DNA sequence: ATGAACTTCAAAAAAAAAAA
């Protein structure tokens, strides 16, 4: 239930978000507000305001990903996601609106499914 | 097998002792029965009423037949010692003098008649002497309750001579012998043969007799009378050839299921079961019983009359049968009796249509759930209704999906429009809500009235794909999240998103799944977080847009899938489950 | 374990009822209770009354929701029953069943509401459930024997000649009375901590008032025969005598199905009690239970038998049940759930429709009806409606349950011989009834009150003013008019000149009973001294219940004899009169509403017109109108005698309608809604509280006297649940139609200190 | 009454705030969701419009049938305590109440009203119907997530001293809803609804969100109000025929817009003088 | 004389969960 090439930005975007958060909450777990509980809203409404800040907040969770290697297996689907990510856009587009959510639990779903985004870096 | 299961119970309850008419009688309803002395002298005018709401004219005094008058000279015909309050005094309230003289003319004719035929009774010289009175006749309408008889039309007075007291005049142990040979005698020189029901010689009754309960009038159940309904030249009787012993017996047999408890509508269809030939009750079960069993034939009509009942009262029980109920579900026409139901089949085969409703009915319930198994159809239908079941729809609606659901037919379109009607109106979807769109959809399904779509479940189906299912999955997760992050809520997402969440999910859950973030951090475990958001990702897994408007038939997904994803939610270990199997 | 109940003790500790000896002791129980009737019959259903509480849920539930070792409703009677079903026999595991599975949601019906057949066909998971959890720990497998062949011994033992199906529902609810009681005097053994019933633990005098039964009897009964036969001998106490003489040979008699035809004064009360307690203490007879249609003549019979028994006297109002409490009530109330007392006086409709109940707590009575007693008086208004399946089960009870139904009513019920009309038998009735009076007839002339005078033969009918004319011209009338509307219209139609008082259902019970407490010191200022201001009661049935008030002369609406002799009760009551008194009967403006009422003057009417009635205070007259009044309506209401006819076929064997023939049970038929309107009834003005339902015509009179400036306020409804004072509400409704309510938009307080509106 | 019949376009813009919340949608603007067009329902600017009557006129024969302690029953039974409580035979007493309750209140008389609820008042349809608005582009509701440093009941306090209940505040950033209305002659004869009545109405659609502001509203605007007064009782034209005379673009180069300053709204009166008026009342 | 027209007939009928 993800469709990696879906191009639908507000898809893409929302799947953006998910390895945002993924990495986030991969970079100190233990966390009190992930950007789901502080960027979300706008996240799914107004990429962007926050997903200039989302990446300004990246690399810096990339490196506090324990494992260096995992940290690449997520900038990896990242990329894979901004590919299709022509722009940020100003305002999510309604359709785009609730495909944003539905980007963020599929890519969601894609990262806490074992073995996927380890296979899918894999095979690139 | 229409009508000999019908003389086929006359000559058991007529054998059982239950009281039917015996072979000539007819358990008339006289409202106004009269009160005479030994030679004449009306004594009183007593009311023999008092029963349901509507005070039904008289009790059933078990008189000489009907004789079926129905005609232009219809004065001429006269039953026996009862009749008319047109017939007895000639007093007519609406049709006029000379049409209740020449009744009385004729009355008095067919009392005298019988008088010559039956002297020395003391209770017809009585009334052929009150017959020939003229004046205790007038001071029958001079009597204290004669204004309560000329209200009801048609009433049926009858002559008990006092001192007999309860017995009539038409009850005495020579017109009762009288009749049983007015009912051998010239009811036997008619056409020779044959039987329809018995197959007997038994000479055929033209005319059969006016069975009584189905429609506005007693209308003889059989009866070909209109210039082609005759087949053969055969003229109204003799187009099936029932012998009078028989089509008497069928006539009264109808007359007292429709007038005795065995008589129940279904829905809109006067129907009278009876228990068919009970097995010979097996010698362990006999050997208590004394007689030992007797087939009494409206005996076990519970079974099938509180399986119908069971629709209503939502007491349901998938019954094993064999034994086989006779359920004649007759219907008025206008002035015949239309047959809509015949089932000698058992209560077992009965209920497939009512065990088909409550199967389509099943929706999930989780552990002391204040739910019955099977919902009750006025509790089901009052989840339809406004606020209280009495406004849904009495004809495409509670009147509709009875029969819908008597008769394992598709459940209204008007069930998902009201239903979804009242799952937005009310904010939730109460389990007769979803129950019931489950069971529309199911029927929707099954009648390739929902192509695409499968057949739901009582479960949630952690499944589906449906892009109005599992959006109602999304909801029921939403919204138990929220509730489970506020546990006291004044406006849930569904009191608050619900109306735009079923019908219009783009434009609610991209907004809903803001609310999502939040409600889940505020989650106190934040593991049941974890797991909440883990199944919301499964439930938006099998979705790949919310689309812009939900149809009519997701709706009822919706809230079938909001229910169904509810109760999976509030299951007992669930969620926790199904979270750690992945 | 298993818990079978978990009773907080009242020092904060916990016991538990071991399930083992529950049910063995309620099995033993209900093999006392039953006699030769289900001995050991109503023990297997006894033994299995609470299967379903070993249900490893309930033994989660029943610690749960009474704190033993710290809210499901779970069902545990339907796993016994089918426990019943699948082993005995199709026919007795359903006949067990009726009863397990009723033995507390009450006797179920096998189709129709609360099916049975439902709940067995849907009990095999909870009885597989509840019979893992009897294999499971404890419990050896031969404690539940359900031995069928000795089973079908007491079956056999009292089933003579196979099992009558029309009456097999008597069992049905006599065994599960036996079943019902023995579980509930053993639930409140252990709900009150004696851990038995049988033994002395319930049966010690503090745990549910136990009474004198026998030697009672020799002492206080041939104490108030003593001291009542020395008090006087005059026309009065040498009739009396001569009830009670013969009233007493006639308990020798076996007869066991009896009818005592004694007037108004002639010792109704007084013979029937002694005729009882002298067939009580003869024929084994454990109980003596006296049936009222009204709870107006239950205060004269307590009243009555206490100054002839002192104490014993266990009663239920079933309307009024005074609210006195601390152990006088509520320990003797106690002994009255379940009439496990030797002299228990209630009404013929807490009898009967607990006799024909099946409600768990209605039906734990029908123990101690069976070998008992039954003293119906006024049993004639036995309703007709119902009159067959009371008849039936009735004569059943003194068929083969040895009792003896008692009909001391004043004139008779005919509560049929067989009353058939073609063939069948309608209402197939009390078969070669004894009249214990020896002379029926001269005795109701020898001790006849009052001279009566019907309306004229003809058709004329008296008007309203007319009769109020009628009425002004003699003091002290009584005037029972048929309805609360020809009530209304008489005291709209009598003059100011002499006081009248209405008496409809339009007032309250506690109201009524004021109004006849008034009435009474009334006449007594009448006898003691005079009235100079004229005197007349307008009246409807209620005046008709026995109230204890001696009319000189009673005018009297058309319409029934029974209520004709009650009429007749009303005048000359006690006697002191002179020579007679006179009740006339007037033909008044259309009668009789409807119902058994206007029935009731067709026939009285229908007689004086065709010769009968010569003296419509003859018992001859009297069973005349009862042969003619049963036979006149359907002598079986809905359906009963039909509902609970057994119906056995081999997929259903026994299939016997319980809650619907009972729920269809209704004596009182309470057709439209019941009002309250508050009339302060009066107060002591000490801290005053005080209803003062029972003393209003003593206490209350005595010491302020007639004069109509009584003021007094009791003001109620603090609409609290409270779980009690529930008879200051309802002890004082009134009863309109659904007709007369959107004709009123409540408009309170509009009922006036004659009527309601 | 009015002898003509009028068809007016009504632009009105959002720029910052909910025009009007769908309450099955949360509180976020009524949105056409398969086009993201923003929508008003009818009822949103008749009440508008009710309020600015309320506002302006306080006076009987304008009155609005009415705001929160508005038991509209009660305004009914008024109706059947006139000149009309027994006089009018009830078969024609609920029409005689519908002339009252159209004379009193400018609501009835204007736009409909069902009150054939109470002391059964008859069914006014109303000379005055506007549409549904549905926004010229898709608005871009933003959802302004916003906070409050208070709680409501002591329930949803929190367990420490921080008492905040952030809420949401949806705001369409802009919006230039379309309201085609119809000013319908036949039932301003049922109403009595006069030109006087539709010079009110006319006032109230340009001034009726000068004065309903709300944090919610935050900022609307009549942007126009192009009305066709038809010649006849009937129409000269076709509703839409004219409607479409008010074009209502996104200007050339405006990705989407944010200000009325982003819409051309090109009015076409061509042609339409073939017996019929436009007059731009608003805009 | 056969067949439509007409005139009589008769006077409805009513429900619906708990939970031990
Ligand atoms: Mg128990």
């Amino acid at each position: 239930g993800l469709d990696r090439n879906r191009q639908d930005i507000g898809y893409v975007l929302g799947r953006l978000f998910a390895v945002l958060e993924k990495i986030q909450a991969e970079a100190n777990p233990g966390l009190n507000a992930t950007i789901a509980d502080r960027y979300f809203g706008s996240a799914s409404s107004t990429p962007i305001a926050v997903f200039g800040t989302l990446m300004r907040l990246l690399p810096h969770h990339l490196n506090k990903l324990e494992f260096e290697g995992r940290a690449v297996q997520l900038q990896w689907e990242i990329r894979q996601i901004l590919e299709h990510c022509q722009r940020f856009p100003n305002h999510l587009n309604l359709e785009q609106q609730g495909l944003f959510a539905i980007g963020y639990y599929h890519e969601t779903q894609f990262l806490f499914t074992k073995d996927a985004l380890k296979n899918l870096f894999n095979e690139a | 097998m229409i009508l000999h299961a019908l003389t086929q119970y006359y000559q058991r309850k007529a054998e059982s002792d239950g009281g039917i008419a015996q072979e000539g009688f007819e358990n008339k309803e006289i409202p106004f029965i009269i009160v005479i002395d030994k030679q004449g002298n009306f004594i009183q005018l007593e009311d023999t009423r008092e029963l349901k709401v509507k005070k039904k004219v008289g009790r059933t005094f078990l008189v000489p037949k009907g004789l079926g008058r129905s005609g232009s000279k219809s004065y001429e015909v006269s039953n026996l010692l009862w009749d008319h309050y047109g017939y007895v005094l000639a007093y007519a309230g609406e049709k006029g003098q000379e049409q209740a003289d020449k009744q009385h003319a004729s009355f008095t004719a067919k009392v005298n008649e019988l008088k010559q035929a039956l002297p020395d009774d003391a209770g017809v010289t009585a009334v052929a002497a009150f017959l020939s009175s003229a004046e205790e006749k007038s001071k029958v309408m001079q009597a204290a309750n004669w204004a309560e008889c000329a209200k009801v039309k048609g009433c049926n007075l009858s002559f008990r001579l006092v001192d007999e007291a309860v017995d009539l005049v038409c009850q005495s142990k020579a017109v009762r012998e009288y009749v049983s040979q007015a009912n051998q005698t010239q009811s036997d020189n008619a056409q020779k043969g044959i039987c329809l029901v018995t197959g007997k010689a038994a000479p055929i009754a033209r005319l059969h007799n006016a069975v009584k309960g189905v429609n506005a009038k007693p209308a003889p159940f059989a009866s070909v009378n209109l210039s082609a309904f005759e087949s053969y030249g055969k003229e109204q009787g003799f187009a099936f050839p029932i012998g009078e012993q028989a089509m008497f017996e069928y006539t009264t047999a109808l007359n007292t299921l429709l007038a005795g408890e065995n008589r129940f509508r279904i829905g809109d269809v006067t129907t009278v079961c009876w228990g068919a030939k009970r097995t010979p009750l097996e010698e362990s079960l006999a050997s208590m019983i004394n007689g030992g069993g007797k087939d009494n034939p409206d005996a076990h009509i519970d079974a099938v009359k509180a399986l119908y009942k069971s629709l209503y009262n939502g007491q349901y029980c998938k019954p094993d049968g064999e034994d086989k109920f006779y359920l004649l579900g007759l219907s008025p026409n206008s002035a015949r009796i239309v047959v809509r139901f015949w089932h000698e089949t058992t209560v077992a085969a009965l209920s497939e249509s009512i065990a088909a409703w409550y199967d389509d009915l099943q929706m999930v319930r989780g552990e002391n759930s204040p739910y019955p198994e099977y919902m009750p159809l006025p509790r089901l239908l009052g989840n339809l209704v406004l606020d209280g079941k009495m406004e849904n729809l009495p004809s495409d609606l509670i009147a509709q999906i009875t029969d819908a659901a008597l008769n394992n037919r598709v459940l209204p379109v008007s069930l998902l429009q009201a239903a979804l009607r009242r799952n937005k109106a009310e904010q939730k979807i109460t389990y007769g809500r979803a129950s019931l769109l489950k069971a529309y959809i199911n029927r929707a399904i099954r009648a390739g009235r929902l192509k695409n779509m499968k057949e739901l479940t009582m479960g949630l189906d952690r499944n589906r794909q449906d892009i109005g299912y599992v959006l109602g999955r999304l909801f029921a997760v939403l919204e138990k999240i929220q509730a489970e992050a506020n546990p006291g809520l004044n406006a849930t997402i569904a009191d608050r998103y619900f109306g735009s969440a079923s019908s219009t999910p783009i434009a609610v859950f991209g907004t809903l799944m803001r609310l999502l973030p939040h409600h889940l951090n505020k989650l106190e475990f934040e593991g049941r977080a974890v797991q909440l958001q883990w199944e919301i990702r499964q439930i938006l897994e099998h979705c790949q847009r919310f689309p812009n408007h939900l149809n009519l038939e997701q709706q009822g997904l919706f809230a079938i899938g909001y229910y169904h994803e509810t109760q999976f939610l509030f299951t007992k270990d669930a969620l926790k489950n199904l979270f750690n199997e992945a | 374990d298993y818990i079978a109940h978990a009773r907080q003790d009242s020092s904060n500790a916990w016991h538990s009822h071991p399930l083992q000896k529950h049910l063995q002791k309620v099995a033993q129980l209900a093999k006392r209770f039953a006699g030769r009737y289900g001995s050991l019959f109503a023990e297997y259903a006894g033994l299995l009354h609470d299967l379903g509480k070993f249900q490893e849920s309930f033994q989660k539930y029943i610690r749960n929701a009474s704190g033993f070792e710290k809210l499901r409703k779970i069902p545990h009677s339907t796993a016994g029953a089918k426990y019943a079903v699948e082993r005995l026999n199709p026919f007795f595991g359903h006949l067990l069943a009726y009863l397990i599975a009723g033995h507390h949601a009450g006797l179920a019906d096998w189709y129709d509401k609360g099916s049975l057949k439902r709940r067995l066909q849907q009990a095999d998971d909870e009885l597989a459930a509840s019979l893992s959890g009897f294999v499971e720990s404890s419990l050896p497998e031969d404690f539940f024997p359900l031995s069928d062949d000795d089973l079908m011994r007491d079956f056999f033992a009292f089933w003579e000649d196979g099992a009558k199906l029309e009456e097999l529902h008597i069992w049905m609810r006599f065994l599960f009375s036996c079943l019902v009681d023995a579980d509930f005097l053993d639930t409140e053994a252990f709900m009150n901590g004696y851990a038995d019933a049988d033994a002395a633990a319930a049966a010690a005098a503090a745990a549910a008032a136990a009474a004198a039964a026998a030697r009672r009897y020799a002492e206080q009964y041939a104490q108030l025969s003593a001291a009542e036969d020395a008090d006087k001998n005059s026309s009065l106490n040498q009739e009396r005598h001569a009830i009670l003489q013969q009233c007493f040979s006639a308990a020798e008699t076996d007869r066991t199905l009896f009818s005592l035809t004694v007037p108004t004064g002639g010792g109704k009360t007084l013979a029937s009690l002694g005729f009882a307690l002298k067939h009580a203490l003869k024929f084994g007879k454990k109980r003596i239970i006296y049936a009222i249609p009204f709870t107006s003549i239950i205060e004269q019979n307590a009243n009555v038998f206490r100054n002839a028994l002192g104490d014993d006297v266990v009663l239920e109002h079933h309307s009024n049940l005074e609210v006195k409490e601390d152990k006088e009530t509520a320990k003797t109330r106690l002994a009255t759930e379940n009439w496990d007392a030797p002299l228990i006086v209630t009404t013929n409709v807490q009898l009967f429709e607990s006799l024909f109940a099946a409600k768990t707590s209605r039906c734990r009575k029908i123990h101690n009806i069976a070998d008992s007693v039954v003293i119906l008086d006024e049993a004639q208004q036995l309703p007709r409606d119902f009159q067959k399946p009371i008849t039936d089960m009735m004569r059943v009870l003194a068929r083969d349950y040895g009792v003896t139904f008692v009909l001391c009513t004043a004139t008779q019920p005919e509560l049929g011989k067989n009353i058939d009309a073609f063939g069948r038998t309608i209402l197939e009735g009390l078969p070669d009834v004894r009249e214990i009076v020896a002379d029926k007839i001269a005795l109701s002339e020898k001790l006849r009150r009052v001279r009566i005078k019907m309306p004229p033969p003809n058709g004329e009918t008296q008007s309203w003013q007319k009769i109020a004319d009628e009425i002004a011209a003699r003091p002290c009338v009584l005037a029972v008019v048929n309805t609360r509307k020809h009530a209304q219209k008489l005291f709209a139609a009598l003059p100011s000149n002499g006081i009248k008082l209405h008496l409809s259902a339009n007032m309250c019970a506690t109201h009524c009973s004021e109004v006849i407490a008034l009435v009474r010191r009334y006449l007594a200022l009448y006898r003691a001294g005079s009235l100079h201001k004229p005197l007349w009661l307008v009246s409807t049935q209620l005046i008709e219940a026995g109230v204890d008030l001696d009319f000189p002369c009673v005018y009297r609406a058309m319409a029934g004899l029974d209520s004709i002799a009650q009429a007749a009760g009303r005048c000359n009551r006690e006697g002191k009169l002179p020579q007679l008194g006179e009740v006339v009967v007037f033909r008044a403006e259309e009668g009789a509403p409807s119902g058994s009422l206007k029935q009731g003057q067709d026939i009285t009417e229908e007689m004086l017109k065709a010769g009968l009635l010569d003296d419509p205070l003859s018992p001859l007259a009297f069973a005349e109108y009862f042969r003619r009044f049963n036979g006149k309506g359907d002598v079986d209401k809905h359906d009963i005698t039909r509902l609970l006819t057994a119906e056995a076929s081999n997929e259903n064997p026994l299939a016997i309608k319980f809650r619907t023939a009972a729920e269809r049970f209704h004596l009182i038929d309470n057709q439209g809604v019941a009002l309250i309107v508050p009339f302060i009834p009066l107060a002591h003005w000490e801290k005053d509280g005080s209803p003062q339902i029972v003393e209003a015509e003593l206490d209350d009179f005595f010491r302020r006297h007639l004069a109509a400036a009584a003021a007094a306020a009791a003001w109620a409804a603090a609409a609290a649940a409270a779980a009690a004072a529930f008879p200051q509400p309802p002890d004082n409704p009134d009863n309109p139609f659904g007709t007369d309510q959107p004709l009123l938009a409540a408009a309170a307080a509009a009922a006036a200190a004659a009527a309601a509106a | 009454t009015i002898e003509k019949r009028y068809d007016f376009v009504f632009l009105f813009d959002v720029q910052d705030g909910n025009p009007n919340g769908d309450p099955d949608a949360g509180n976020l603007p009524r949105i056409d969701p398969q086009t993201g067009e923003g929508l008003v329902t009818d009822v949103c600017l008749k009440r508008k419009v009710r309020n600015f009557i309320q506002m302006t006129q306080n006076d009987e024969h304008h009155d609005i049938f009415i705001r929160e302690k508005g038991i509209l029953n009660n305004l009914i039974d008024e109706a059947h305590e006139q000149e009309n409580v027994k006089g009018k035979e009830k078969g024609e007493k609920t029409e005689a109440a519908r002339q009252y309750m159209c004379s009193r209140y400018y609501d009835i008389r204007t736009f409909g009203a069902v009150m054939t609820t109470g002391k059964n008042a008859g069914q006014v349809r109303g000379p005055v119907q506007l549409t549904f608005s549905r926004s010229i582009d898709p608005i871009m509701t933003l959802e302004h997530s916003i906070t409050r440093m208070a709680v409501t009941n002591e329930k949803d306090a929190s367990e420490t001293g921080d008492n905040r209940t952030m809420g949401r505040k949806f705001t369409v950033p802009y919006g230039l809803y379309r309201c085609h209305g119809f000013i319908s002659t036949h039932f301003a004869k049922q109403t009595g609804f006069s030109e006087n009545d539709l010079e009110l109405f006319w006032q109230a659609l340009v001034n009726m969100f000068d004065h309903d502001h709300s944090a919610a509203r935050g900022q609307m605007n009549a942007r126009g109000l192009y009305v066709f007064e038809h010649s006849n009782n009937l129409g000269d034209a076709p509703a839409d025929s004219l409607f479409k005379r008010i074009q209502v673009v996104k200007k050339d180069g405006v990705e989407v817009v944010r200000s009325f300053d982003d819409y051309l709204v090109s009015v076409d009166d061509k042609n339409l003088e073939e017996t019929k008026l436009l007059r731009k009342l608003g805009g």
